[PDB]
């Protein structure tokens, strides 16, 4: 094994022999993100999925909790008009969507 | 103009030092690392080598006896034997028929050759570092030997030099070291004195020319077998020669960091691991006047092409605009770069080239040229050979810069979902607000 | 038979171990510290001795002129003057009026003597401890020179003695060391390369036969008066003689803990501090056999006189039923009396004295004679004279017995307050009981 530290070896009386690495893969920088990922992935193998994973999960928990903000907002808006006996204001049924589509 | 750096202990490294007095053009200096010499400090503890065993000749006292005499020999071994009957080649002598007597006598010797192939016991600790390390900065060469801490002060062309204790306090060498002609072992040796049969140090000497000696052999003597005068006797082998054959390994193929060790002095060479800091006192006629320097103006810098390789793979270019011709001298700020070269040749052409290695994707550094500064980025392949025989000649950082496509595409992501998140704050406090308003 | 001690590392005290085998009668040993030494691990620096100016005859060109040429001496100074009309004691040549030229030398070497008077810089780490410890016991009496650390064994007798490590690893040199002839001082000397004039180490050499030099003592030239011959310079004073003069204090009348420095090598003698473990590994041949041994029965200790001094100030006696006559072994099992003799020889007469030093009023302990057992106890008396020109001779310990008179009489008042709280804890509870019982 030849690791990028490197590493030497002694062949008979001959004299140690050093050998290097070099940062090489088999990725596509510069390219479609599915390409940096695969550079990267050959590059340290082991944070470049836990980065993934963890940037994906953080946006995952940041839309749901948009998604769920945005209903709770309209939920606290159209529950007024539920607790009288009123109309639905076509105006705010066309922004607004709710269950009754044309009924009440 | 005192002046204070920090250097990696990594030899054949072209670390380059950039001095910037405001009074003057700015200096850039070169230093290397030649060699270094880790020293430990040795106390002998005791001296091993084969043993010999010296066995006089019996003396057959017959119609008689004889008695042991104690002597203050290594393990001596003394017995008295009766009823022999010896013979000899032309017949046997001592008439008695069984009132006949042999004393046999032996002891352990150190042996003729000890002073040419022994083992030595040493305690090591408290190292000490010695370094030999070049520089040159304008038109002055050389190299010096510098005892690595911080109080040797060498000048080199009327600048006084003083390098640092090391930052790091690591030693290869264990508490305890056994020395064999070019080879050193970690092992653990027994005490003097306290030294069992059959292994390392059954025999012991303080020195190689000291007089006493403690020798444990289990030396035991036997009935010689009769009508014969052999003295017969039995021992251990010799545990130095056992030792030798399976003594297993040695320092020199098991050092970390790769340093080779050596023997008459012990030490360990080229041993990296570290960092070295440098104190430095410069005289003024290293440095020229503002005036004499060349003013350079709109500075701009680009790329060629870039593959972040050992080697130094990367060609950059930069424009100008100067009135006169003359000497610059060019550094680059940030380490995720390493220039080839510390002076260029600054022409009314408004052109000159430079050689960079890289090891991150995306570098982005600003690089000075005389007095004027500019900003470098670049877009760098990886290399296609596998393999090299030559150490890396960068830094060796991987982080790209902030505006690399990578980051780039992060940061979009990422302010799409802030702007989406920020939408719904608004409409849900304004929701709010208008709930709480009624 | 393995066993194991604790010692105080005091020159002179007569520290006594009890062994009690359970097949075999017991055994006392005397072990005794004749002599230390604490070996400290020196690193020569550079040697410093005074200087030496070293002035050629001038040149005096008439009718021309001369150049000056460097030279690699230490700290060469060469200048040339013009317009020089020299005279002799017949008249003056140098025909020529004002077209003269003389061309003044100087430059500084090591004394002649350099080889006898000089001053070392050491760096001093890592104290290695030697003692000389002198044992007896039944029949046996030798003296052994041991390192003290867990890795030399000395066999005494037939009986293998380790004497472990130190207790404390307090040592009396700082990191920093200069030695003249026999003196010692803890010193911050300058480092190599970097000394000042008129202070010590103006110049320095690696060592006093290295052939390389650094001198710095600003040595200057002044332009010849009209009409003479004579180089003028001006130089100051040797450093040398400036710290000899001024060096104040020492390390010999200095040093804690009462020991004396002394030179060649580097050593500190007598120094007491700390603990010396013993490992020990007896044969059984020491030993007698129970069978052997006369039986004690009925042992009562009674004191006759007893005073807290230095010297032995105690005398007892112990009275007893015995079988047969022999030899025993006395100890005291205790450290707030110390016994003077290890061996009592029993008579059938049942009746011998002990002397034995203490330090505290009413002192405490249990001895034991063969395998008897008796407490003591008595009522001690201090003393007169204030000062005494021998060392203590006892454990110097204060805290006396709880059965003496002042603990008798605290003892006392404390049985009484706490019969009254008592007293008045049953009051209340009774009260509270009736109280809670309505
Ligand atoms: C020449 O040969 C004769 C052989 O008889 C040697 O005579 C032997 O001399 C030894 C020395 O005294 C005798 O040993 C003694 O034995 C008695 C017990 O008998 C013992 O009590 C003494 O302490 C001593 O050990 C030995 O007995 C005797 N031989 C006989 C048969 O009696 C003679 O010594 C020889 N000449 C020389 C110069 O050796
Ligand atoms: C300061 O001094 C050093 C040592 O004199 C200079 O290094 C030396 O540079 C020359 C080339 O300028 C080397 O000569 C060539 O070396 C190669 C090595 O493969 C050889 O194949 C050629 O035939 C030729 O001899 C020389 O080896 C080299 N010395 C060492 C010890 O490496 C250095 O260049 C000087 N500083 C400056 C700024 O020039
Ligand atoms: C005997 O005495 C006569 C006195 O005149 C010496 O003549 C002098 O010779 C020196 C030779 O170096 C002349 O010095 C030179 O002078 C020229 C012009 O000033 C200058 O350019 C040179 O650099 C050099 O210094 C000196 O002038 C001359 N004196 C005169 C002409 O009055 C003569 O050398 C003596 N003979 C000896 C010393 O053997
Ligand atoms: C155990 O052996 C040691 C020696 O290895 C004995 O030391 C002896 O100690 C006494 C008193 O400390 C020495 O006597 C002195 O002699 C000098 C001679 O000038 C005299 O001036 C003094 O007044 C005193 O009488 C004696 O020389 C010395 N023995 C030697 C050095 O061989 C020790 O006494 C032995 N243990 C016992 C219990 O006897």
């Amino acid at each position: 094994p030849v690791p990028v530290d490197g590493m030497e070896y002694h062949w008979g009386n001959n004299d140690p022999v050093r050998l290097w690495s070099q940062l090489t893969t088999e990725g596509k920088p510069h390219g479609w993100p599915h390409q940096i990922v695969q550079y990267y992935y050959g590059l340290y193998p082991a944070a470049t999925v836990s980065a993934v994973v963890g940037m994906s999960l953080l946006a995952l928990i940041s839309i749901f909790a948009s998604c769920y903000m945005l209903v709770a907002a309209r939920s606290k808006c159209l529950t007024p008009y539920a607790l009288t006996p009123g109309a639905a204001v076509p105006w705010t049924l066309g922004i607004l969507c709710c269950a009754p589509r044309a009924h009440a | 103009y005192e002046h204070s750096t920090v250097m990696p202990n990594v030899v054949g490294f072209p670390y380059k030092a950039h001095i910037e007095r405001p009074g003057y053009s700015p200096l850039t200096l070169q230093m290397q690392v030649v060699e270094t010499s880790l020293e430990p400090t040795l106390n002998l503890e005791y001296i091993t080598c084969e043993y010999k065993t010296v066995v006089p000749s019996p003396y057959v006292k017959c119609c008689g006896a004889s008695e042991c005499s104690t002597k203050e020999k290594p393990d001596y071994q003394c017995k008295v034997y009766t009823g022999v009957y010896p013979f000899m080649w032309g017949g046997a002598y001592c008439f008695c028929d069984s009132e006949n007597t042999q004393l046999s006598e032996a002891y352990v010797d150190r042996s003729d050759v000890c002073r040419h192939d022994h083992a030595s016991a040493y305690k090591a600790h408290t190292a000490s570092l010695k370094a030999k390390v070049r520089v040159m900065y304008g038109n002055v060469n050389q190299t010096v030997d510098v005892y690595v801490n911080g109080d040797h002060a060498v000048t080199i062309g009327g600048t006084q030099f003083i390098f640092g204790p090391l930052s790091s306090a690591w030693t290869p060498f264990d508490n305890k070291i056994v020395v064999y002609k070019d080879e050193v072992f970690n092992q653990d040796f027994p005490p003097y004195g306290s030294g069992q049969p059959g292994r390392f140090g059954d025999i012991q000497s303080r020195t190689v020319e000291s007089n006493d000696l403690y020798a444990n052999t289990a030396l035991k003597l036997a009935r010689p077998s009769p009508g014969m005068v052999h003295v017969p006797y039995t021992q251990t082998p010799s545990g130095f020669k056992y030792w030798l054959k399976e003594k297993g390994t040695a320092l020199n193929t098991k050092a970390p960091f790769g340093c080779q060790i050596k023997t008459n002095p012990v030490r360990a060479m080229n041993c990296a691991v570290g960092n070295i800091p440098v104190s430095m006192n410069l005289p003024d006629s290293a440095f020229t006047r503002i005036v004499e320097a060349p003013t350079i103006i709109d500075l701009t810098c680009t790329v060629a092409t870039c593959t972040h390789s050992s080697d130094f793979g990367g060609v950059l270019t930069l424009t100008y605009k100067t009135d006169k011709n003359g000497d610059c001298s060019v550094h680059s700020h940030s380490n995720v770069a390493t220039l080839q070269e510390a002076t260029a040749k600054v022409k009314t052409a408004g052109k000159v080239t430079l050689h960079f290695s890289t090891a991150s994707a995306s570098p982005s550094f600003v690089v000075s040229l005389c007095s004027a500064r500019a900003t470098c980025s670049a877009s760098c392949e990886p290399p296609k050979d596998h393999i090299v025989p030559y150490a890396a000649s960068h830094s060796n950082v991987v982080f790209p810069d902030m505006s690399g496509t990578a980051l780039s595409w992060v940061q979009k992501i990422s302010g799409g979902l802030g702007a989406f998140a920020i939408g719904a704050i608004l409409v849900l406090v304004v929701v709010t607000c208008i709930g709480l308003r009624r």
